[PDB]
RNA sequence: GAUGUCAUACUUAUC
RNA sequence: CGCUUCUCGGCCAAGUGUAGUAUCUGUUCUUAUCAGUUUAAUAUCUGAU
């Protein structure tokens, strides 16, 4: 009720797959930009910058897993 | 605004034996008229004794301040009357 | 409190307002109310402390003597980076006691 | 002399005969006394 | 007593089409027939060994598919 | 009903032997109906004969019946009443519930504890009937409007619940259509209950929910009391709501400014005190807000006089620290001489104005001291300082924070000499609010401006003032506690004095003077330390150790807390009544059945046992821990926290050997707040001393064959590993198979006590390495979790969420793995709350110790950010 | 195993 | 009343109020199908023979 409207991310009883695996993707996507060490393999991984890979990790936030279902 | 438990009636425990009954009716009708005045005579309720007072507030009022009262050498509480726990000994 | 299951708390934006804690529940904390091992202090929201509300109790209400703090299960729980612990609606706790 | 009154690791009293469970002493004595008891008693 | 067949899910028809579609009045009583000696017996004529997987295994053909796949 | 005279029989009945005298029954076992209250349960009396005659209604008589047993009947049967009808609300529904509940309230011959019983079967019943409730929400509406405007605080409050619950159950649409027609009510009662009603509906509901309803409601030009009831809509919503009001400011403000400029005189009083409330609240220091305000306040109160003035002032004073410093000085240079003509005023109202607009237009810069002491003090002296401003409280109260306003800002010294020859007057009201302004005055400026011919005088009318005292009140003594410090090595003089008048009045013939010196005494005995006075404090301790023997409880009480004040303030060892004879003489006294007296005697007991236990020969102390244990069980919550730290300090004192004995031999009452104070006795006992020694004890008591001395057991290993905390990580292995034993137990308590002992191992030993004992604790509290129990859902829930911070999030995740998706919803819902649980303690750290899910056909999941490698 | 009346007992440092 | 001697004794009915909860005690469904709500699956309720 309202833990989920205050704190996002938390699910119910009700809770598709989808919407959980959206939020675990946001997560996952909050902890590569804040943690530097994520954000350094990305982009030792690749060959994009720091800002390109944190300007396409901020393009990938809305609808990361696709549309919903 | 009174709470259920106080009552009409007090109890004495652990009374001095050689108290008079003026002593006993000057201590309980200093917080009001005291309407009767009972002090035990037996082996097994000796230091017990009950009073009862006129009026409910006089009844708490005299409650109130008589826990704990400076008497001769013994500790004598003051307490709520109570229908079960005065029967206890039957 | 942990006593009371209807009480609810503030969960308001905490400011620099201090929390107070009474003499009758002075040591216990808000969340836990527990009396050992203080860790820290506890954060007011700007509602709840403004006026004659400054300097009040938390969790009962009325004139605040300590400062109040919350214990040390609390901080290594994240329980004190939540909004103000305070008591705004008493529900079933201190109101029938007052009228019998 | 009743043989399904036992007495458990908490204090209390534990009919096997019906598997019933009572706190105090008062309970067990009065249990023995009614229609799943004399059912148990019956049956077996 | 009808309590206690109506509480524990009793007195219910359900049919078993591996051990010769017979009979079962319940839903526990036929999970502890499954892993029992009478279903392994009726599993072993098919050549489907005693595992874990046909469990919950009620048919003959989806049983012969199950084995097939595995 | 307990006032009522009884006979000799009555009397002679209830009285056990031994002692020297010196139909109207409704269905059976109802409770009595009063012979006014036979109208709402007349369908009880006759009986209910349920053959083909029952229709639905009929049950709802029954729900007649279960407020027989919640009006006047046993609280047993209140509560069994008030558990049948919140868990059967929606089956009986909110019609008829309402229907039954409407005329019951309303009835003229009710009590206080039957409507404060009604608003709590109101309020309980509305979680269940949650929209349903909209077309009864007026009849709930025209029951809850008296309660807001009622005496007492508490029926307020619960009125304002009971209404903020409306708004939340009721939405906003139907709670605005209901109180549409009861805004031009032509009862001004009415009006402004529906304003205080809808006050609090936006209160509860948000400020822009309501704000252009409120916006239409005030800018329809029909009629002045539509106007009037919003404007004292916005004035109930400014008072209630300051920080909530002040976004809404700029708002509420063009919607105030609108008014005051009408014919009616009413709606501009309205308007401006909801501008002095806005000003109190909204935009507290916005004096923009008051821009397009301060323009046609002015001209009101410069060219008109009466309560529009009254009331304008009001809003300058109010509005004036919310401007700057030039315009609160151009504001005070122009509503001086207005608030100098306005102090003959024969209305107490507009004095009441004057004096609140006088404490606020003094308190910063721009104002004098030397024009404030000359042309505006002696007015306020001789039309404020009278004996009939003392009778209100709120007349009383507002003075003193003037003259404390007065006292800041001018001087202090020269409000003492105004006020010191009202301290010896014949009033006792004129003469505690003297005495609380005095008291102010020094605790905020100081005596420092006071000279020698003004400190005797001062210390005469305290003294006046205490020894002609009537009331219990304790602003006497405690004023004479700040004069005494305020005045500190200046009282030098006067301690033979103070002390010749505490003797005279510790002996006299009634009982609350001996209580009042001993509290005199005791406020003073912080003082005779810093004036280098050691013989009148033994003087003092020596007359206290025989002063013992007054019969008044009270008395002995306060005697008891003047020794512990000149025991703190002295040595310890250096006491003229010393601890040799203090000790023995203050066992009789603990066991008193007051609760004050009590409290002091136990304090006393744990003093003479922290500081002064070298003193006895070890005898007294075991003799004393037995008696420990009856002083639980009291409903004062202060000799229960103090008995445990006495428990504590004799087992420090004479070694935990004796003690825990007799903590382990009293916990086996079966009696309430009787086991669980042993328990924190005995783990105080083991955090005070070494814990290993009460280690195999409390491996002892869980072997004896009893529930209660097991669960007071756990309870207090729980209460010890708590206190404890870094300190558990050596003594986790001697509990883990007792916390293995008691999770499989059939008992729920005993399994909710390891629960909470597992949570304080955990939260004690976090970080430690110890994470095979926690990970062995929670293969055992998984199944917990599906208890119907919410006390054991809540140990459970606390287990967990010690576990997820001591074990780890990933342990945690992996434990409520594969619940989330589970077909029951009963366990779902918990594993629901449990990752809930999770997230909201540690959320970074579920990225790593999230599970590998594979890609759909039409949605991808397989995070390839983290898959790929370098 | 559910239901509704009665009794006993337990827990949350509740007052 | 002051001094000396003998003996004895002392020290170093615990209540009320609020929140939840585990048990027997007093009683009930052998109604044979279809459709709907709900339940993981049972149970239960609603209309037609």
């Amino acid at each position: 009720e309202h833990l989920q409207s205050k704190y996002i991310g938390t699910g119910h009883a009700d809770t598709t797959k989808w919407e959980w695996l959206v939020n675990q993707h946001r997560d996952s996507y909050c902890s590569y930009m804040g943690h530097f060490d994520l954000l350094n393999y990305f982009a030792i991984a690749e060959n994009e910058s720091k800002a390109r890979v944190r300007f396409n990790l901020m393009e990938k936030m809305l609808q990361p897993c696709g549309p919903p279902a | 605004r009174l709470p259920p438990e106080v009552n009409r009636i007090l109890y004495i425990r652990n009374l001095p034996y050689k108290i008079t009954a003026e002593e006993m009716y000057d201590i309980f009708g200093k917080y009001g008229p005291i309407r009767q005045i009972r002090v035990g005579n037996t082996p097994e309720t000796r230091g017990t004794a009950y009073v009862v007072y006129e009026d409910i507030f006089d009844a708490k009022n005299a409650c109130d301040h008589l826990s704990g009262f400076n008497v001769c050498n013994r500790y004598l509480v003051v307490l709520y009357y109570n229908a079960n726990r005065a029967f206890q000994k039957m | 409190a942990k006593h009371h299951p209807d009480l609810i708390f503030c969960r308001k934006q905490a400011g620099v307002a201090i929390g107070r804690l009474c003499e009758k529940c002075d040591g216990k904390c808000v969340i836990c109310d527990s009396y050992v091992r203080p860790c820290t202090l506890v954060r007011i929201c700007d509602e709840c402390n403004y006026g004659s509300y400054q300097g009040r109790c938390v969790i009962c209400g009325g004139p605040g003597v300590s400062d109040a703090y919350y214990c040390k299960e609390c901080t290594i729980q994240e329980k004190d980076r939540d909004g103000c612990p305070k008591i705004v609606n008493l529900g079933s706790s201190k109101t029938d006691l007052f009228y019998e | 002399k009743d043989p399904y009154f036992m007495k458990n690791h908490l204090g209390s009293y534990e009919c096997k005969l019906c598997l019933t469970l009572h706190n105090n002493e008062g309970s067990y004595l009065a249990h023995t006394q009614g229609k799943k008891h004399q059912t148990n008693l019956a049956r077996r | 007593p009808y309590w206690l067949y109506k509480l524990h899910g009793l007195n219910i028809n359900y049919n078993c089409e591996i051990c010769g579609n017979y009979t079962y009045r319940g839903p526990k009583a036929f999970q502890r027939h499954f892993a029992e000696w009478r279903h392994a017996h009726g599993m072993r004529c098919l050549g489907i060994p005693n595992t874990a997987h046909f469990a919950n295994v009620t048919q003959i053909e989806d049983a012969v598919s199950l084995w097939a796949k595995l | 009903e307990r006032n009522r005279p009884l006979s000799d029989e009555e009397l002679d009945a209830m009285f056990p032997e031994g002692y020297k005298v010196l139909n109207d029954q409704p269905s059976g076992n109802l409770p009595f109906l009063k012979p006014d209250d036979i109208q709402y349960f007349d369908k009880l009396l006759v009986d209910v004969d349920e053959s083909t005659l029952s229709p639905e209604e009929q049950k709802e008589r029954k729900i007649m019946k279960l407020l027989l047993k919640i009006k006047n009947g046993t609280p047993p049967m209140r509560k069994a009443a008030l558990r049948q009808i919140t868990d059967k609300a929606r089956e009986f529904g909110a019609g008829p519930l309402f229907n039954q509940i409407l005329p019951l309230l309303m009835s003229p011959t009710l009590e206080d504890q039957e409507r404060h019983l009604l608003v709590k079967v109101i309020d309980r019943i509305l979680y269940k009937l949650d929209d349903l409730v909209r077309p009864y929400v007026h009849k709930i509406l025209v029951v809850i409007e008296p309660l807001l405007i009622d005496e007492d605080y508490y029926a307020r409050v619960e009125g304002r619940e009971i209404i903020s619950n409306l708004a939340k159950a009721a939405g906003l649409a139907t709670m605005i259509s209901t109180m549409r027609p009861d805004i031009d009510n032509m009862d001004e009662y009415v009006r402004n209950t529906t304003a205080r009603a809808f006050a609090v509906v936006a209160s509860a509901l948000g400020i822009p929910s309501l704000l252009p309803f409120l916006k239409a409601v005030c800018k329809s030009k029909k009629s002045w009391q539509a106007r009037h009831t919003g404007i004292k809509i916005v004035q109930q919503i400014a008072i209630l709501m300051g920080c909530a009001i002040l976004p809404h400011l700029r708002s509420l403000v063009e919607i105030i400014e609108h008014g005051l400029v009408d014919e009616q005189q009413k709606v501009r009083t309205i308007s401006a005190l909801a501008i002095a409330a806005l000003a109190e609240a909204a935009t507290p220091y916005g004096i923009e807000s008051f821009d397009s305000v301060l323009k046609p306040l002015w001209k009101g109160i410069r060219q008109h006089r009466g309560k529009g003035l009254a009331a304008f002032l009001k809003a300058i004073g109010y509005l004036i620290p919310l401007m700057d410093a030039e315009y609160a000085n151009y504001y005070t240079r122009e509503v001086m001489l207005i608030l100098i003509r306005e102090f003959q005023s024969p209305d107490e109202e507009m004095k009441k104005i004057v004096l609140k607009v006088v404490k606020q237009c003094c308190g910063t810069d721009g104002v004098e001291a030397n024009y404030i002491k000359t042309e505006i003090l002696p007015p306020f002296f001789k039309h404020f300082w009278q004996h009939r401003m003392a009778l209100d409280r709120r007349n009383y109260r507002q003075l003193v924070d003037t003259t404390v306003e007065l006292a800041n800002k001018v001087g202090a010294a020269e409000i003492i000499s105004r006020i010191v020859d009202d301290l010896k007057d014949e009033a006792e009201q004129y003469r505690k609010m003297v005495m609380e302004t005095i008291e102010k005055i020094m605790g905020n400026l100081g005596a420092a401006d006071i000279d020698h011919k003004l400190e005797e005088q001062l210390i005469d009318g305290i003294l006046y003032a205490f020894q002609e005292q009537t009331t219990e009140d304790s602003v006497m003594l405690n004023g004479f506690g700040t004069v005494v410090n305020a005045l500190g090595k200046r009282v030098k003089p006067y301690l033979p004095q103070i002390c010749g008048t505490v003797l005279w009045r510790l002996n006299n013939k009634s009982a609350k003077v001996r209580q009042q010196a001993a509290d005199l005494i005791s406020r003073t005995a912080v003082v005779m330390k810093t004036c280098q006075e050691e013989k009148l404090m033994g003087h003092l301790g020596v007359v206290l150790y025989e002063y013992l023997g007054e019969e008044y409880p009270e008395v002995l009480g306060s005697i008891l807390g003047a020794l512990k004040a000149i025991v703190n303030v002295i040595g310890m060892h250096k006491m003229t009544p010393p601890i040799k004879d203090l000790l023995p003489r203050l066992t009789p006294i603990l066991k008193n059945r007051h609760e004050k007296v009590q409290e002091n005697c136990i304090d006393l007991v744990g003093r003479i046992a922290d500081r002064g236990a070298e003193y006895v020969s070890a005898r007294e102390w075991m003799r004393i821990c037995f008696e420990l244990l009856e002083l639980l069980k009291a409903h004062k919550k202060a000799i229960r926290r103090a008995t445990v730290n006495t428990f504590g300090y004799i087992a420090k004192a004479i070694g935990p050997h004796d003690v825990l004995a007799t903590l382990l031999n009293n916990l086996k009452v079966q009696e309430r707040q009787n086991r669980v104070c042993t328990t924190v006795a005995i783990a105080i006992v083991a955090e005070t001393c070494s814990p290993f020694t009460v280690l195999p004890a409390l491996m002892n008591e869980y072997r004896v064959p009893e529930l209660n001395v097991q669960n007071g057991v756990l309870k207090s290993l729980s209460f010890l590993f708590e206190y404890i905390g870094e300190m558990g990580k050596d003594y986790i292995y001697a509990v883990t198979p007792l916390l293995e034993d008691a999770l499989m137990d059939r008992d729920l308590v005993h399994r909710q006590t390891a629960s909470a002992v597992v949570q304080h191992m955990s939260l004690g030993v976090y970080g430690f390495g110890c994470e095979d004992s926690l990970n062995h604790l929670l293969n055992y509290v998984w199944p917990n979790v599906f208890e119907t129990s919410p006390h054991v859902i809540q140990a459970v829930m606390g287990a967990l969420e010690g576990l997820r911070v001591a074990i780890g999030p990933c342990r945690m995740l992996q434990y409520c793995l594969q619940g989330l998706f589970h077909p029951a919803r009963k366990v779902r819902d918990v594993y629901w709350k449990i990752y809930n649980s999770i997230y909201i303690g540690s959320q970074d750290a579920l990225i790593a110790h999230y599970p590998r899910i594979y890609n759909d056909d039409k949605n991808t999941y397989i995070r390839y950010e983290l898959d790929y490698i370098l």
